[PDB]
Order: C-alpha cells, then structure tokens, then sequence
C-alpha cells in the first residue's frame, strides 16, 4: 500500500509535468517510474502507456523524455515483453524518420539505438 | 606456414620434418625582410589611401611619406 | 588453338535519337554482370570466370523495347567494381552519357558507390539508381514489409545527401516518383519502377490511369479504402503507406507463396495473378521456379529501359554540355559546334579509349565513340596522339580501317559503316596509339584538336621492378610491357635510369593481374619481379632560416630564394583545380586574400605552380626594389619557372616529387643584358637555388596512406583491431549497418604496411571480414631523413625514429646512388 | 492492344506520311503516336487536294480523322502473328 | 605434396629492401603472380562472395517475417529528411472500386514459410526438391567434416588425419579424366541371355552363404 | 483506357484549328478532356472570304477536330 501510494504520487507528478509542460518535474517523475519498473513494482502496461503518450506527438521534449525513461527502463520492458522493445523501435523509426525532426531528435534516436 | 623453413619432402630424410619456432628468439635575411616590410608599407599605404582617394597624387603623397618617414 | 534485323539496327544507329549511352557502375559484386547476362538472354535466346571478379569492362549494345513498344538501341558499359580497377570506370565515364549506379539493398552505400557518384557528378553525366538484390530483404534478412520500406527509404536518402554534397546545384533529387530508381533482383527476374508497376496494375485490372497512380505510391501517402482516395497522414487505422500495401506486401506474398507453400496454395495464387504454368514447369526447384514466376508476371525489363530513356541525354541532345570537359577548346569556331551537331557528316571527330586485345595476335581493336561524322571500312583516317598539339603534327600517324565491329558481350558482329553517336571496335588503329586517341579525317584536314586524355580518380602508387631471367630476351619483355601499357588505362610503366623497368600500379590485385597477362599472353619469357614498394614525396616543416644563392657558370646572374611550408588546404585546392591560375592575377588575388588572408602582394608575387600544370608547390617573387627590374625579371621568368618545375619534379632527396612547399625569391641580381649566357645557363642555377633552400633548412619525407573499409560480423571486430595495430593502423570509425547483422569499420593504414593486409584479415577471421583499400593522402613519415648517427640493421624492421632514414637509404641505393 | 498499334508506336522518331479523311497529305517526323491513333508530328510538308505544298513546324492530328499512314520499310523485317 | 619438378640476383640485395612485414606463404598463394618468381601450373584463386545473412529462428511461434533482435536497428537518421514531388490531394484522384492490393485474401505467412525459407540455404541434398537417385557408395557422409579449417585442440593424431584426408581429396579432384571412351559390355545381361543362368530372389544372408561356400 | 490526349505540351499556346466543313479557327489552348473536346480562348473565325472575326472564348467538340497546328514553338 505504501509503495502503491508512491506509485500513484509519481503518476500524478508525471502527468503534471507532462500535461503542464514542466520538463524537470516530468523528468523526475519518469525517473521514479522507470526505477519502479526496474525494481519490479510498476507494471509493463503503465510504462507502455507512458512511452506511448510521450511518443504520441514526439517533439524534442517528449521524445527526449521517453529517451531518458528508456535509458534506464529499457531492460525491464525488453526482457519481460520484447513486444515493447519492438514497438518502441518501430515507432521511434517512423516518427523520427518521417516527420520534420532535427539533430536534437535525430541524436536522441541515435542514443536510443545505441 | 611453410615460410621458407623445412624440407621439400620429409621422405627419405630420417625425420618427420616437423618444424617449430625458436621459443628463445627474443645577413640579408633582416635587410631583405625590411624591404619586404617596406613593400606593403608602400602598397598598403597607397591602398589605405586608395580607400580614401585614388587621385594617384594624394596616395603618392601618403606613400612618399610612408617611404621616407619609414626609411628614416 | 541478324539478316532483316542488323539493317534495322543500322537505321536505329542512323536515327541518333533512339539510342542511349549508359555506364553500368556501382560497388563490387552488387549485381552488374548478372544484370547484363539475364538481359542478353532476354534479347538473344540464342581469368574472370575463375576469378568471380570482373577485371576489365565489357561493352554491349542491344535493342530493347520500352513500356510502349518503341525499340531503342542501348549502349551499356558493364564495368568492374573493384576499387582497385576504378581505371576502367573512368574510361566508360568519358565515352558514355549516363550512369546506372547499382546499389545493394542489403548493404547500402559503401566505398566504391560513393566514390563513383563523385566521379560521375564531377564529369557531368546523368545519374540513375537501381536498388538491386531486393530478395535479400525478403528471403534472407526476413524483414517485415514496413521495415523493408524503411531500409529502401534510407538508402535513397543517403545517396541523395552525398550527391548533394559533391554537387552544388539542387537540379535533381532522386526518388522513384521522378523515375530515377529501379527496384531489382537480377537473378529473380524482377526490375520495376513505380511507373512500370502501376502500369502492370492497370493492364491486368481495370482501366485506372497508370501515370497519376504512379505519382502516388512512394513516400508516406496513405490510402483509405472507403473514399478510394489517397491521403497524406489521416488514417488512424494504423495502416501502412501506399508503397507497402500496394507494392511490397503483394511482393512478399508472391515470394512467400512460391517458397513456402509451393505444393498447396501456389496453383490458387497463380490463378489469381493470371499466370498459367505447366505441370512440367511446376516441377522445377525453388530458385528456378521463383525466377520463372517472377518473369512471367513482371514482364521482361521495362522498369530499367523506362527510367533510362526518360532520363538519358540522348547523344543528340547529348554532346553539348560534354565538350566543355572533353574537348580542349570546347566550342570556338569549327569543331566544337560541328561535334555538338552530332551529325553523321564531315568532321569525323572520334575518341578512342580502350584496346581489347584479340586472343590470337598482338593487335588490338581500338574502341571508341564517333561524335561527329561517319566511319566506314577502309576509310583513311589520321590519329591524334596524346602529346599532339596543333603545331606538332609528327605525333599524328596516318592509317586506315581494316574491319568494323559492333559488340554484344563477347560476340563481334562486323559491319561496313557506323554513324556518329555509337561505339565501335575499329581494327587497324592499334599500332599508332596508346591509352587515348582522337581520330580525325585522313587527307581531309580542316584543323583538329584533341580531347584532354583521361583523368583518373585514384593515384597509382604501388611500385614493382621487373627484369628477365636471362637478359638475352630483354627486347621480348619490352614488347610485352608496351602491350600491357596499351590494355590498362592507368598502368604507368617507366624504365628508370638505374636501368630497371618499374611498373606503377594501383593495388596488389591489380599488379597481380598485370603480371598475369604479362607472363600468360604478351610475352612467354620467364620474369623476375621484385617486392612491392611505394613511391614517396619530399616536403619541409619550417622555413629556410638562411639561404644559399646560386650564380651562373659565367658569373652573371645571382639567384636568392628560400623555401617554407604551405598549408594543406591551398595545396589540395591546387590539386582540385579550384585555384586554377588560368585566371588573371586579379582572380588569383581575390581567391588568396579572401580565403586564407594571403597578401595581395603575395598574390602579385606568385609566379607559377611547379611540377606541372597541377603542382602543389608555389613560386613567389618578393623583392620590391629590384622588383621594378621587369626589363630583366620579366625576361628571366621563363627560365626561372622552368628551373622551378624541373627542381620540383626531379626531387632533391631521392628523385621523387615534392609537395606542399612555397619558394620565395628575395634577391635577383640579374646580369645587365641577360643574353644567351644567362638564358641558357640559369635554369640549373634556378633548380640549385631550390635544392639549396630545401636541403638547407628542413628536409622531411612523405609517404601515402590507404583508406580501408572492413565489413565484419559483430564479434570479429576486435580481430581486425589487432591486425591494424600490427601495421600502424589508427582505426577511425566503427558503426552498425542499419538493417543488417554487420558492422563497418573505417581505418587508415600506411600503404607500406598494406601488403597482404586483406588476406591477413580474412585468414585470421575465417573469411568473415573483407576490406578494400584506396589511396587517400600523404603524410609525414616519423623519421629524420638526414641523420648520419642513424645506422640500419640491414634486415630486421626499423623502429619509427628511422623509417625515413631507411626509406631513403634503400631507395637511393637502387636509384640515387 | 492491337498488333498494328504496336508497329505504329515503333515508327515514333521516324519520318512518316499521313493522309487525313479530307485527303491532305502530311509528311514529317512522328514524335508521338497514341493508342487511338492521335499523331504528333514535326517539320511537316503538307500537300493539299489542289496539289499545292506548305511547310509547318508542329502538328497534331486526331486518330479518327486519319485515313491511313505510310511508315518506313525499316520496320518490315512482328512476323510471329 | 612432393615437389612438382624439383646463383645471384639483384632484387634480393639485402641493402636495397625495406622489410616492414615479412612476406609469408599465405600471401604467396593469395596472389600467385605478384609475389612469386616462376609461377607455373598455378590456379588463380580469389573470392569475396557476398556474406549471406540468414537469421536462424529459435521457435516456430513468432511470424516468419519478423524483425530480429539480431539485426541492427535501422534508426536511419539524417537532416530534415526531404520533401517530395508529392502530388497533394484536394485536387482529385480515386480508385475504381474494383482494384485492390493485388492479393489481400492471402495471408503473409503460414506454418510452412519459415521452414520453406530455412530450406533455401541448406546443404546440397536438402536445398532441393527433386533429383535423380544416387548409388549408396556414391554418398560420402563425412566429407563436409574433414573439409573444415581449424579443429582447434584435437590431438596431433587427428590433425594429421585431417590433412591426409584433404590430400586424398585434392589428388582426386586434380587428376580427373573425362570418360573419353565407352564400350559397354553388359556382363550380366549377356549372361542372363544364355541357357545356363537362371534368376531368383533370395534373402541377402542366403546368397551370402552361397558365395562363401562356392569360393571354398 | 479512357486515356487523355497528350496535349499538355500545347497548353496556353496559340494554335490553328482545322475543323470539318472546311472550317478554320485560331486561338489559345485553355484545356481539354479525354474526348479531345477543347477550350480555346481569344478565338478567331477565319472565314472562307479571308476575313477574320473575334468570337472570344469557346468550346470545340473533339468529334469535329480534324487537325491542329501550333503557331508557337513547343
Ligand atoms: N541474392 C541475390 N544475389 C544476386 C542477385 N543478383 C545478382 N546477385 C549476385 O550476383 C553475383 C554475380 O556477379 P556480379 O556480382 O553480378 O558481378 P559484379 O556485380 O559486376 O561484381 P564485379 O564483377 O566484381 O564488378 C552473384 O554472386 C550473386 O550474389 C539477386 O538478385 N539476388
Ligand atoms: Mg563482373
């Protein structure tokens, strides 16, 4: 119940940072949520929903937020459900190779591939 | 690697022909350059004079002084 | 050891607006020769083979129908793709008008592909692409159809970025909508453009307009079934692009049905496509079956001929933007324009670039393009050699024509006459000519120029000494050498004054094939051959702090000059023809001052460029008070520059070329009335001034480098690393290949240590890795060339501090004495 | 698509002669021939019903209003059919 | 093998060389003519055959066409990529509701396509569908074994056996003569056609004991 | 099929149109359809008398088009 309240609070903080265009708060809450998904306290569907909402309309900011989340939680999602890894890679390739994205999102995708 | 070592054929030689590697194997410069210093001292003066006039007399005046006042 | 159709061929030649001259280029093994072979079998149902590598090019001219039925005559120059044989490509690149670059779908762009797009844009040809070998994405790599789309898009965008990099003008971007690219599988009988595929869609199904359709397929257009109207992004269906759903996915299903379900579902699926197939022809194995089905459905070759016809210059349009480069005057009064007419008439200005030796004898068949006029049998013609300028006509030998041939890959079809715009193998013009020839009319002289002889992309840098076993046959060997110098475009042979015959070549495989032909065909002498070494250069690192000034034998004229180093950028510009002094001193000055803050007085002082027209050294004239002695200096500049270029060429240290150095004249005590005494005895004076400064205050040696690109599995990367360490490597880059299980490595390597590096690499890794090499740039060899305190243990390898020392002591010992 | 039509497309780029339904006779280079026999030509000589000639740079004649065309003999050598 | 057939030179003057890397026999066999005096009866071998990239699957579960983790992610990146001669809609275009993706009633794959592709790069008998039948002695089962390159830690015994098997293989290939001649007596058809030989079917072992008794 | 006539090359060019009935007009091509019906602007009737009269922008039915000739270079 305590870690559950922590998860709810981090979800509130992540949705706040994202919906209010707060880079630092969204990044910190995504850090806590990725740490949860790696500690095996947060499920894969919620991380999928986070990565999808960040990559729904990827800009520099939201794609980079997904990239920071992934730089830590890419092991849990790809080892528990490689479907998440395949979806992440394909969606990244499409939204970063078929939309007017710059060296910023280009190098974020490059870090993702690395 | 038959690196120029060994026999063509170990055949009538009394040996198996096995090879191995030896394990225990281990003064005008300043004056010519003053005339070079003087060189642009005429052109670049006559050029910077050309920037403020190419009458060929006002630049010859600035170049003549820059040639005499420098050589002094 | 074609009755009613060659006449038709002749009339096609005569139209000169139904022919296209194209060069089939690309990287190694990327599909060229199989393309050509399956194509000649489409038309005719009527060293190399053991090598599996093509060494020398072959031309084919054939008659192909398009997507409308109008026959064309096609001039197809099938080249080799080994980076060592780039010579052959240059040859084709002159005598043709467009280029079909074949790229691999599984690898993408590599060394030779980018280098060939460079060579093609700098010669102002047309550029088309065939992304070949597409089955390697379906059967081999097993890619979801959308990621096949991704990979194809990637290859096209990267080749686009490079072709933009070397060419300023955004006149053409490649994308299949414009008809720039085919998609192919040479062996599986499939080649198609959006045009051809949409026309297939129309012809078998309803009457849809194939053109407007083809405008809609590639490139992020989606399609919604209900509206039956293609849209930019607005399916939320999570559907694919027009390309995938309409062109790839049907192709995936075609293949998957053929190879997977040949027994059950194939007859049904074949019905749904309109192909009927015999019982006997459904008992074939999977590769012959697959190719047969794909041929039966995709038709023969329309994608290629369509793309090419649509974007070929057609030599009639043709010639004009070409004679800028080829011709030495281009268009002045008489012949530039006459050729530009491309009329079978009068001038008869032809360019011969190849000589394919007949198996039996010594003679060749010169091979070339007839720009203007019309050649016939027995036609007496006069050659124009490579040295011939209009006022030295001894170079022009006068001869005739024995036979005339036209070519399919290895079939010679002899004819009586050929009009301008074609290629032809001429018999009889062999003995007079070497690498290049310019043919003009015999006994009918108006006046003629030559086209500047072939320019090559790579510098031939490897050196091999040759001698017979018993000198008695030295003449026979000499015969042999002439002949191979004939058959190889950049083979440069020279008899060195120490009495030897050095051969100068591109790579180890190149020289191997050279000596193969030398011992096999042209002379049957037994020949000794030295070990390979490289040709060097000389340079400096700092200025001549003091000067030794040379004075005439008859002590009349005193020449004071020092040396100092240039910077690399401007020397490379000297090479690239960017700072061509064909300008007036004004353009020279703006160039120099504008870019590298050179002095305008430095510009007024710069006289000439040394070793030749293109010489990376510079001669500078800076002594103002005697500078106004233009009566005497304006007189002596001629001998001054002659001595300059002689000195630069003949080398101060080891008889090799210098580069990257600037010389300055600081005191010219000229003899009053510098008559013939001066004029004659001042050139050695000048070059001794050059040597004096150079040797005086900083000799240094320079050696070439090789660029190496290694494909490798993921694991064996470390392996190649170790190899490059043994050989003074400096691996620069290592990168994934997008969409492949391979990594690409890019590295440098001293051409010295490049000997056997390929085979060493492949042996250590069980064939998995593979490298090609090109000359890239010279560099300072880490030694001190002139130190007597350095003695050389005569057979073990030197450490670096003395490489330069050794390097000279050896080479002079054989040359310089 | 008809066999004669393929042979017509083959004559594109060649000099051809065309008579209309009204008997005017147009000789010159066939640039484009459409499926319906619509014909684009260039550098024409036209010979009217009275016998007089004229010269035209560029023409296009509707297929329906063509009576016939004369093609080179270069083509004669589709013998399969 | 035994050698095929059995004073001063200048190029090997030991003062006039530069030795950076010692030439070794593998180079001398890669490039027979560049690296060798008197190369006679030498076959010139070279090959850079495009490394084939076929990804063996683990299970029959996942689809046939499926991005494999083994493949490197495309993640193709570049500048703001490009724009097209893209004929924007809102003018007009429409597909007559007859035509469709050329065959959409057919699925991409089946439980037979992944297999069918694996069969495409398999050793010689198995990558086929049909052929003639060979005799039983004509089928060497172990050749593909001794033709391999680095046995890597087996006793010197077996390595010498590897090399001698390779030697026998090569001498076979090298001394190959075409048939060059044919007279085709048929011993057993000539025998059967006489009045002295009859025919039957026996157990193998029975005619074995017969042959041995008759030999004795 | 339902093909267009290949006339984009002739768009916005002045043309000479021979029609059935021995009729001739001249004008600028403004458009066409698959039947070869034309829109011709600034059209002028060339009467058999030799006299020419301005009729403005008009529709010519492809049916009755014998021949057209460009008065420009395409
Ligand atoms: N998988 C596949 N391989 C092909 C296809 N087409 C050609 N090949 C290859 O073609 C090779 C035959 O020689 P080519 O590569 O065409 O000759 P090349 O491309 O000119 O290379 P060089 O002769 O050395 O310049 C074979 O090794 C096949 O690998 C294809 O459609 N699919
Ligand atoms: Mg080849």
């Amino acid at each position: 119940q305590i870690g559950e309240l922590i998860l709810k609070r981090l979800i509130l903080n992540f949705r706040k940072g994202y919906r209010r265009n707060d880079k630092q708060l969204c990044l910190t809450a995504s850090k806590f949520v990725a740490h949860l998904i790696n500690q095996n306290v947060a499920h894969e569907v919620l991380c999928l929903e986070m990565l999808t909402l960040l990559l729904e309309r990827p800009t520099d900011d939201s794609v980079e937020v997904a990239i920071g989340f992934l730089k830590e939680c890419g092991l849990k999602l790809t080892q528990v459900s490689p479907r998440g890894i395949n979806a992440i890679f394909e969606r990244l390739r499409n939204i970063l190779h078929e939309s007017e994205i710059d060296k910023r999102v280009q190098y974020m995708i490059e870090v993702m591939f690395a | 690697m038959y690196n120029g070592i060994g026999l063509p054929t170990p055949r009538g030689s009394g040996t198996n022909g096995y090879v191995q590697r030896n394990l225990s194997l281990v003064p005008d410069i300043l004056d010519h350059e003053r005339k070079r210093r003087v060189e642009l001292r005429c052109l670049e003066l006559e050029e910077m004079m050309e920037e403020q006039g190419y009458e060929e007399q006002q630049i010859q005046e600035k170049v003549a002084t820059f040639r005499l006042m420098l050589l002094e | 050891t074609t009755v009613y159709e060659m006449d038709f061929l002749a009339d096609l030649m005569d139209n000169s607006e139904l022919i296209r001259n194209v060069t089939l280029c690309g990287h190694l093994h990327h599909g060229k020769t199989c393309f050509v072979d399956c194509l000649i079998e489409q038309t005719h149902p009527e060293t190399e083979q053991e090598r599996g590598v093509g060494i020398k090019s072959t031309p084919v001219t054939v008659v192909l129908p398009d997507t409308k039925g109008k026959s064309y005559l096609f001039n197809i120059m099938d080249t080799p793709g080994h980076v060592n044989f780039s010579d052959e490509v240059t040859a084709g690149l002159r005598i043709s008008d467009g280029v079909v670059l074949f790229i691999d779908a599984a690898e993408g762009v590599m060394l030779n592909t980018e280098r060939l797009i460079k060579h093609a844009v700098q010669e102002r040809l047309a550029v088309t692409v065939c992304i070949n070998k597409i089955d390697r994405l379906i059967l081999e790599l097993k890619l979801p159809p959308t990621d096949a789309y991704y990979k194809l898009r990637h290859i096209v965008d990267e080749v686009n970025g490079l072709i933009s990099m070397y060419s300023t003008d955004e006149n053409l971007i490649l994308s299949p909508l414009l008809g720039n690219v085919c998609f192919s599988s040479s062996q599986y009988s499939i080649c198609f453009t959006l045009g051809s595929f949409a026309k297939i869609y129309a012809d078998t199904f309803g009457d849809i307009n194939y053109q407007e359709f083809a405008k809609r397929l590639w490139g992020d257009i989606y399609f919604n079934p209900k509206t039956r109207k293609f849209t930019k992004k607005a399916p939320t269906s999570s559907s694919q692009r027009s390309f995938v759903e309409f062109i790839l996915e049907p192709l995936y299903k075609i293949l998957a049905q053929v190879v997977g379900d040949v027994d059950t579902s194939l007859p049904r699926t074949l019905d749904e496509l309109g192909i009927h197939l015999t019982k006997e022809e459904l008992k074939l194995n999977i590769r012959p079956l697959l190719r047969l089905v794909c041929k039966k459905f995709f038709g023969e070759f329309t994608g290629f001929v369509d793309m090419c016809v649509q974007h070929i210059p057609s030599p009639k349009v043709g010639a004009k933007p070409k004679i800028e480069h080829t011709y030495t005057g281009g268009v002045d009064s008489d012949l530039g324009e006459a050729m530009s007419d491309c009329d079978p008439d009068g001038p008869l200005m032809c360019h011969t670039t190849k000589m394919y030796s007949t198996d039996d004898g010594v003679q060749f068949h010169a091979f070339g393009r007839v720009l203007s006029g019309t050649i016939h049998a027995g036609q007496p013609v006069k050659v124009l050699g490579e040295n011939y300028t209009l006022e030295d006509e001894e170079d022009s030998q006068i001869c005739t024509v024995g036979r005339l041939w036209i070519s399919v890959a290895r079939y010679h079809i002899e004819v009586n006459r050929v009009p301008a715009g074609n290629w032809v193998l001429i018999e009889g013009v062999d003995q007079p000519i070497v690498k290049t020839a310019t043919i003009t009319e015999p006994r009918g002289n108006e006046e003629a120029q030559i086209f500047r002889p072939l320019k090559f992309n790579t510098t031939s840098v490897i050196k091999i000494a040759v001698e017979p076993v018993n000198p008695s046959e030295l003449p026979k060997m000499l015969d042999g050498l002439r002949k191979v110098n004939k058959s190889y475009p950049s083979l440069t042979t020279k008899v060195e004054e120490s009495g030897e015959h050095v051969i100068l070549g591109t790579g180890e495989l190149y020289l191997d094939c050279v000596m193969h032909d030398l011992r096999k065909m042209y002379s049957e002498i037994d020949i000794k051959v030295a070990d390979p070494v490289v040709t060097f250069c000389e340079t400096v690192v700092e200025t001549s702090s003091l000067k030794c000034f040379a004075e005439t034998p008859n002590k009349k004229n005193k020449i004071t000059m020092i040396a100092e180093p240039l910077e690399k950028g401007l020397a490379e510009d000297i090479e690239n023809e960017v700072v061509q002094i064909t300008w007036n001193r004004k353009k020279l000055g703006e160039f120099f001052q504008t870019k590298y803050d050179w002095d305008l007085l430095a510009a007024r002082s710069i006289w000439a460029f040394g070793p030749d027209a293109t010489g990376p050294n510079i001669l500078v004239d800076d002594t103002l008070p005697s500078e106004v002695d233009k009566a005497l200096l304006g007189s002596v500049k001629d001998s001054i520059v002659q001595g300059f270029q002689w000195g630069t060429r003949e080398g101060p240290l080891c008889d090799e070329l210098i580069r990257n150095v600037k010389f300055k004249i600081l005191d010219a005590v000229v003899a009053q009335e510098p008559l013939h005494r001066g004029g004659g005895q001042i050139i050695p004076t000048a070059r001794r001034v050059v040597y004096s400064a150079f040797l005086m205050a900083t000799p240094r040696l320079m050696e070439p480098y090789y660029f190496v690109e290694v494909q490798a599995p993921a694991d064996c990367v470390s392996a190649v690393y170790t190899v490059l360490a043994r050989r003074r490597g400096h691996v620069t880059q290592d990168a994934p290949i997008p969409g492949s299980p391979l990594y690409t490595i890019k590295a440098f390597i001293p051409a010295i240590d490049s000997f056997g590096f390929e085979t060493d690499l492949r042996t250590h890794t069980q064939g998995q890795a593979f490298s090609l090499s090109v000359f890239h740039h010279w560099q300072i060899v880490p030694g001190d060339p002139l130190d007597k305190s350095i003695v050389i243990r005569p057979l073990e390898p030197q450490p670096a501090p003395h490489l330069a020392r050794e390097f000279m002591i050896k080479t002079r010992r054989r040359k310089g004495l | 698509i008809g066999v004669p039509i393929k042979v017509l497309h083959e004559a594109e780029g060649h000099i051809v002669t065309c008579e209309t339904n009204t008997g005017e006779v147009y000789r010159g280079k066939l640039i484009e021939a459409e499926d319906n026999m619509n014909c684009q030509m260039s550098n024409i000589t036209v010979t009217y019903r009275d016998g007089r000639v004229a010269q035209l740079e560029q023409v296009y004649i509707r297929g329906s209003k063509i009576r016939f065309l004369i093609l080179p003999d270069m083509l004669k050598n589709m013998l399969k059919s | 093998f035994e050698p095929l057939v059995r004073d001063w030179n200048e190029f090997n003057d030991i003062n006039k060389i530069i030795i950076r890397q010692p030439i070794r026999t593998e180079y001398k066999i890669a490039f027979p003519y560049l690296y060798n005096n008197l190369p006679h009866h030498v076959h010139l071998t070279w090959y850079h055959t495009p490394n084939v990239v076929f990804i063996k699957t683990e299970d029959p579960d996942l689809p046939a066409f499926y991005f494999d983790p083994l493949i490197n992610p495309i993640s193709h990146r570049h500048s703001v990529k490009s724009q097209e001669p893209l004929p924007d809609d809102d003018e007009e275009f429409e597909l007559p509701e007859f035509v469709e993706p050329f065959l959409k009633d057919t699925p991409l794959y089946t439980d037979n396509t992944a297999n069918g592709i694996a069969l495409l790069w398999a050793p010689r008998p198995f990558n086929l569908r049909s052929g003639r039948t060979r005799r039983a002695l004509d089928i060497p089962l172990v050749k593909n074994w001794y033709r391999e390159h680095c046995p890597a830690g087996q006793p010197v015994k077996v390595r010498v056996s590897y090399q001698k098997l390779l030697k026998y293989y090569v001498l076979n290939a090298l001394k190959h003569r075409p048939p060059k001649a044919q007279k085709k007596r048929y011993l057993f058809r000539s025998f059967k056609a006489t009045k002295f030989f009859q025919s039957t079917k026996l157990d193998w072992v029975e005619v074995g004991l017969q042959v041995c008794r008759q030999g004795y | 099929k339902a093909h267009p006539p290949e006339l984009k090359k002739f768009m916005d060019k002045k043309l000479s149109l021979k029609l059935n009935g021995g009729r001739h007009v001249q004008g600028i091509l403004r458009g066409f359809d698959p039947f070869m019906n034309l829109v011709i602007d600034e059209c002028v009737e060339m009467a058999t008398s030799g006299q020419q009269n301005n009729i403005g922008m008009v529709v010519i039915r492809g049916n009755s088009i014998i021949m057209l000739e460009a008065l420009e270079r395409v």
